[PDB]
RNA sequence: AGUUCGGCCAUCCUACGGCGGAAACUCCUUAACUCGUUCCGAAUUAGGAAGAGAAGCGCCGUCAGGCCCCGCCAGUACUGCGAUCGGAGACGUCGUGGGAACACGGGGUGCCGAACU
RNA sequence: GCCUGCCCCUCGCCCGCCCCCCAAACUCCGAAGGGCCGCGCCGCCCCGCCGCUGGCCUGGGCGGGGCGGGCGAAUGCGGGCG
RNA sequence: CGGAACGGCGUCGGCCGGUCCCGACA
RNA sequence: GCGGCGCGCCUGCUACACCGGACCGCAGGCGUCCCACGGCGGGCUCAGCGAGGACGGAGACCUCCCGCGGAGCAGAAGGGC
């Protein structure tokens, strides 16, 4: 509809950099991601423990950051410069959010430091429309309407509209 | 890609729905409980629960008993009766919720003395006369012969934290004269080593929106006018707030009868539920429609 | 140890639903417990009979009753007037049935009957009954077995 | 019967129903119970403290003692050749109220009701008293719709 | 015989089946103890009262 | 009744005709005075216990057991229960209708007990 | 009509599609505070009032699923009691009492009670 | 089948729907059959007492005094205690 | 004559499907 | 006798719908572990499907959805949440 409420707007991007045993590289992904978003970025450990990448339960093996508001779109068309404005059709969930992923933080526009080597993170953007907080609060909690939840389809036009990406 | 449906016939046929107003989200039944339950050596004397729920619009505060298959609300005072009091706006504000904490109390109390005369609740425990910080227990002492009114605060699915609104009402009951057991923790004033009864007094008198509304015209009027239409249309002015809650708070105790306001009832009809013939007739045309491609 | 009788299923499975009109059933006169050694050796004789005097595509042959009673190899509980044997055949197959039936008996313990079936085939319907819907097209059929098309669930 | 622990043969006596899984509903803390009371026991599964043993499941007692969160209830429990009158305090989720004696209760009102009625008009006084259902009387029946019936003939084989 | 439950219900019902006596039923054991001293203070005054 | 189907195997049951009831009452009547059994030959045994009840002399006793009136109970409980010849029985172990004699015979209570009689 | 507190907890649920909203409710709009975020005002705490029914929310629909009710199932399956009943049995029978279930078909689809506008 | 090719087929897998036979240690249902408890004293008014309960002029117990009704399933049978 | 699955054109009693005066090629 | 232990204790059975029922009858446990694996308050939802996100694949990590519990609650089994 043309209904003012039905505007789709960037809840959340969420930023992640997995990186594994190196122990030393998890401390400084967490500083760029602290210098890229403007917020503090947390840690999460290992569910399970793998050899095969090092893993070990309980090794802080990732660092991530929730970026919303102003600052999630700054940050999602910087990222989308590296992809050049292009994205994969299928890159979209069922849900209607979609994601993205660039290797070297340097692409992004950040500068080199040599103390902290290059991390590549994963960008995943989360698209809701005001009216959806009937889903996550604590009292009256009940589930967004079919026709108010985002569909993959019309995800597809929001983006091809704010950032001209073609898929 | 091919997987079977979550909600499958044996998950509805085993599917317990839970209690209707906990699907609803509207009350906590782990809490009630507690707040409801009474010794049974105390036989069905009346347990009373001051419950304050805060809409967007306006400060629900009501005094409910619990009767076996209802609910019996003893008195209710709303903010949106407060600018009968001269508060205007910022109904919903923690100064606001002091003050239909007050209405409240000084409501029920003042039915309970309509006829008694002899000693009457609200003679007997009058509440403090001006809208303090101090922590005001009316149990510390009693009459001995009347004690006074026991209530016990239901905030609901509220989080409870300093400065909480919630919180506000029930000091209003406090300085009414209802007996509300508190800690005094959760209010604007406690730092561990005593309280600070500045704190409270400024938030009961509504500094908080006042000097935000100062520092807002200053920095930008645009955003002023934006933040606070309904206070510049009501030609409230910044600075005034405190004594228009003070002016608030005395004419709540003169008079905290409620106006009895009734405005008129408008009823959509809707549509009519279709009749099992209606119902039937609307197979046939289905039918009729796939018959036809 | 495992049952002797692992196929209960023989002759044409896959068969349609009016490609066999006749149903013949085996069933038992006493309430006694079968072994699988003689539900093994009952299946071998009337399966390779009529396979023999007709072709195992004239015939779908059901061992209803399975041997789940392991005895302290395996038995099977059976009642008076459970069926032990079934067979659905077309007229190409219709006479050898009865004899072939006769010839599992004699390896089955206690009274045994064996009787025509008015159901058509496997399935529910007498045969009046599946030719009558079979007319109006309300019988829809499912692999083997046939139904009534229904007028449950949603319309589209 | 090797083991003989508190809750053995338990599985079905303190396990809730289809869909009654959950918390016990506020009605059980708030009906009101007087000494000399009739109440059932009835195990409730999700509560643990205050629980009855099974035996006292499905027995009807009246409450000698009524106390802050559990009522001491007294049952007849036969011990060999003797009933002995077994005290046990159990939590409210395993007590329920009792209609037991609603039925005299109801017959004591009712007769004094049909008495005063009779004192006012229709003089001549109601039988108070329950008659075991006693023969039917004479009656009349018409017999010219009656169908004849016949035994059916055998078709099973 | 390592057990057997014949005859016991025969020998049960001899001369048993007996009812728990009264005084059983109105006995205080068990009652709350503030029930209890509230009834002594009640019945210490007036007609029910038992002291000289 | 109900009571009566539980113990139908140890005893016979009819409705009784008025002359049956008559020379059980006359032939082997028998009171229940002081827990003594004192037989019944004259009217004034019968007025002794029943004047309360209104059944003053046998012919009430005959008509108030068999019309099953108000003070049945009392009637009933003044005789001590009758003690008969042996009967035929053609067969204790089945019920009448199965063709023994356990169970209801009906009318035919009346001709069973003739000859206990 | 709607709100708050309830009662019993699906005839109240689940899915999907419509339909509304004066008031109310909600979504909503902001962080000067108070308070709150393994990070994030998402939730929460506060302060609002520029918007809006698009959701949540009421109302209707759907040969809908579930749930509810009544028939049929079926006097069937079982079983209480009596049998110098039949039968080699294991199973059945008769007399006298009780009496399902799954299917299947036909419908229904929350109400109650305090306060307030 | 073919520069290759997944260019297509065949069964699996996997969902959908039927379907054969089931269970002492399975149960959405659910008997017969058992168990426990009740079947006479009520209604109404008044008053007394309590370190016990309530915001109260509230309860709950325990008594006393009235005023109206009263024996209110069948059958048998005196019960109890040391 | 304790007795089984199985046999019996022993003698009776039924149940069902048929063909008989279109004599059950002349 | 040899061995085992219905030689103390516990769960589901056999056990015949109150309760009580034997078995060198069956499938199993216990003699410990934890100052947290305790108490309480607040917040939260679990296991997982599906569909998505540099490295990263069957697999970690971050996401939304829908999630009667299909997870967890020290150890047997049954209840309970």
């Amino acid at each position: 509809s043309e209904n003012p409420m039905r505007r789709i707007r960037i809840e959340k991007l969420v930023l992640n950099i997995c990186i594994g045993g190196e122990g030393d590289a998890l401390t400084k992904a967490a500083k760029v991601l602290q210098q890229l978003t403007d917020q503090e970025p947390t840690f999460s450990k290992s569910r399970l423990t793998i050899r095969g990448f090092g893993i070990r339960r309980g090794q802080k093996i990732s660092t991530h950051v929730t970026v919303r508001g102003e600052k999630a779109r700054e940050i999602i068309e910087r990222g989308l410069r590296v992809k050049n404005f292009e994205l994969p059709y299928s890159c979209f969930s069922t849900t209607g959010n979609f994601g993205f992923g660039i290797t070297e933080h340097i692409d992004l526009g950040i500068k080199y430091d040599p103390s902290m080597g290059i991390y590549g993170m994963d960008f995943y953007v989360v698209l809701s429309r005001p009216g959806f907080r009937v889903n996550k609060r604590r009292a009256q909690q009940q589930h967004v309407g079919a026709s108010h939840k985002i569909t993959p389809d019309e995800a597809r036009a929001w983006v091809e509209r704010e950032f001209e990406v073609v898929y | 890609g091919w997987v079977k449906v979550q909600k499958t016939r044996s998950y509805f046929k085993r599917f317990q729905v839970q209690f209707r107003r906990r699907r609803e989200g509207k009350t906590d039944y782990q809490a009630r409980k507690a707040l409801i339950i009474q010794d049974k050596n105390k036989y069905a004397t009346p347990r009373y629960r001051f419950v304050v729920r805060r809409t967007n619009k306006d400060i629900i505060c009501q005094v409910t008993a619990a009767e076996l298959t209802k609910d019996r609300v003893v008195c209710a005072a709303y903010s949106h009766e407060l600018p009968r009091y001269g508060i205007p706006v910022g109904l919903t504000n923690y100064a606001a919720a002091y003050a239909t904490g007050l209405l409240c109390g000084r409501r029920l109390l003042e039915k309970l003395s309509v006829g008694i005369k002899e000693n009457a609740l609200a003679q007997l425990y009058p509440g403090l006369d001006k809208a303090t910080g101090e922590e005001y227990h009316p149990d510390e002492n009693e009459n001995e012969e009347v004690h006074a009114f026991k209530a016990f605060l239901d905030i609901g699915l509220a989080r409870a934290s300093t400065g909480a609104r919630v919180f506000a009402a029930m000091k209003g009951a406090v300085d009414a004269g209802l007996n509300i057991p508190h800690s005094m923790k959760r209010f604007p004033g406690y730092s561990k080593d005593g309280f600070d009864s500045s704190a409270l007094r400024d938030r009961i008198m509504g500094k908080h929106v006042g000097d935000y509304m100062a520092e807002l015209k200053a920095e930008d009027e645009e955003t002023y006018r934006k933040r606070f239409s309904k206070y510049i249309a009501a030609k409230v002015e910044p600075l005034r707030l405190e004594a228009m809650y003070t002016k608030a708070h005395a004419a709540i105790r003169a008079n905290p009868q409620a106006v009895k306001a009734k405005f008129e009832i408008k009823k959509p009809v809707r549509q009519a539920r279709l009749t099992l013939k209606e119902r039937k007739e609307r197979i046939d045309a289905k039918k009729l429609e796939a018959l036809k491609q | 140890p495992d049952p002797k009788i692992r196929y209960f299923d023989l002759g044409n499975r896959r068969a349609k639903v009016n490609d066999f009109p006749y149903c013949f059933h085996l069933l038992s006169g006493e309430k006694e417990q079968v072994s699988s050694e003689a539900l093994e050796a009952c299946r071998i004789a009337c399966n390779k009979y009529i396979a023999k005097k007709a072709g195992k595509d004239s015939f779908h042959l059901r061992i209803r009753v399975h041997p789940f009673h392991v005895i302290r190899g395996t038995v099977a509980r059976v009642s008076i007037g459970q069926p032990l044997l079934s067979v659905r055949c077309r007229a190409s197959a219709k006479d050898y049935v009865k004899d072939a039936l006769r010839r599992a008996k004699f390896k089955i313990p206690g009274r045994q009957a064996i009787v025509e079936s008015r159901n058509w085939g496997f399935t529910e319907f007498t045969k009046e009954e599946y030719e009558d819907l079979r007319e109006r097209g309300e019988l829809q059929y499912d692999g083997n077995n046939a139904h009534r098309i229904s007028r449950k669930g949603p319309l589209n | 019967t090797h083991s003989q622990g508190y809750r053995c043969k338990t599985r079905y006596c303190f396990a809730r129903k289809f869909r009654r899984h959950g918390m016990a509903n506020l009605t059980t803390y708030n009906r009101v119970y007087k000494l000399g009371q009739y109440v059932n026991i009835k195990v409730n599964g999700a509560y643990h403290k205050g629980m009855p043993h099974r035996y006292y499941n499905g027995r009807t007692g009246t409450i000698f003692n009524i106390g802050p969160r559990a009522l001491g209830v007294q049952i007849q429990k036969r011990v060999r050749g003797r009933i002995m009158l077994k005290r046990i305090n159990v939590r409210l989720e395993h007590v329920h109220p009792s209609d037991c004696r609603k039925n005299h209760l109801e017959r004591v009102a009712a007769n004094d009701a049909a008495r005063r009625l009779a004192k006012e008009t229709g003089q001549p006084v109601p039988c108070l008293k329950r008659q075991n259902a006693l023969p039917r009387a004479a009656h009349v029946v018409s017999i010219a719709s009656a169908i004849d019936i016949t035994p059916l003939k055998y078709d099973g084989v | 015989k390592n057990h057997t439950s014949k005859n016991q219900n025969r020998k049960d019902h001899r001369n048993g089946i007996k009812k728990p006596k009264k005084s059983a039923y109105t006995s205080h054991k068990g009652m709350c103890p503030k029930y209890l001293r509230n009834l002594r203070r009640s019945r210490a005054n007036d007609p029910r009262q038992s002291l000289r | 009744l109900n009571a009566l189907r539980i113990v139908d195997h140890y005893v016979t049951y009819g409705e009784p005709t008025v002359e049956t009831i008559r020379n059980l009452i006359y032939k082997r009547g028998f009171a229940k005075v002081n827990g003594q059994r004192i037989p019944i030959v004259d009217n004034n045994l019968i007025d002794e216990q029943l004047s309360k009840h209104n059944i003053l002399c046998a012919e009430d006793l005959v008509h108030e057991i068999f019309t099953c009136g108000s003070s049945f109970k009392e009637a009933n409980n003044f005789l001590w229960p009758f003690q008969l010849n042996s009967a035929a029985l053609k067969d204790k172990r089945n019920n009448f209708a199965e063709g023994g004699d356990f169970g209801y015979r009906g009318k035919y209570i009346n001709e069973f007990v003739a000859r206990m009689i």
